[PDB]
C-alpha cells in the first residue's frame, strides 16, 4: 500500500534516512544585542 | 578431431526480427510499432506484472519502484 499510494516503503534502502550536517557552531549563533534593553527595562521601575 | 558433413534439408520460418524490434519512449501511438500480426499471442508486451515487482522487493531497491 506503498505502491499504490506512491510512497517510499520502508524496507530495503528506505529502512534509514541521510541528513546532511550544516557543519555550524554555537558562536555563530548567538543573540546578537547592544543597547536595546540596557536601560528601558531600567526606566520602568523606580518607585512605582 | 574429424568433424561430421554433409547436406542437410533445411527451412526458413516466420517470426522474423524486423517486425518483431519495438520500442516506446513516452505517450501512446510507440515510435517502433511492430506489425500487427498477433494471433492470440499476447505475451504481456511493455508492462512491468505483479510477478515482476516481487523481484525487485527481494534487492530491497525502493527508489526504482517508484521510478518504474
Amino acid at each position: 500500500e506503498c505502491i499504490i499510494l506512491g510512497q517510499t516503503m520502508s524496507i530495503g534502502t528506505g529502512s534509514f534516512k541521510v541528513v546532511k550536517g550544516t557543519n555550524i557552531s554555537e558562536k555563530d549563533l548567538v543573540p546578537k544585542r547592544c543597547l536595546f534593553e540596557s536601560l528601558s527595562n531600567e526606566a520602568a521601575l523606580k518607585a512605582n | 578431431a574429424y568433424i561430421f558433413f554433409g547436406p542437410i534439408y533445411y527451412q526458413k520460418l516466420k517470426h522474423m526480427v524486423l517486425d518483431k524490434m519495438h520500442a516506446r519512449a513516452r505517450g501512446p501511438r510507440a515510435v517502433l510499432t511492430r506489425q500487427p500480426t498477433e494471433g492470440r499471442s499476447r505475451d504481456g508486451g511493455l508492462r512491468l506484472g505483479e510477478m515482476e515487482r516481487d523481484c525487485v522487493i527481494a534487492y530491497g531497491a525502493s527508489q526504482l519502484l517508484l521510478e518504474r
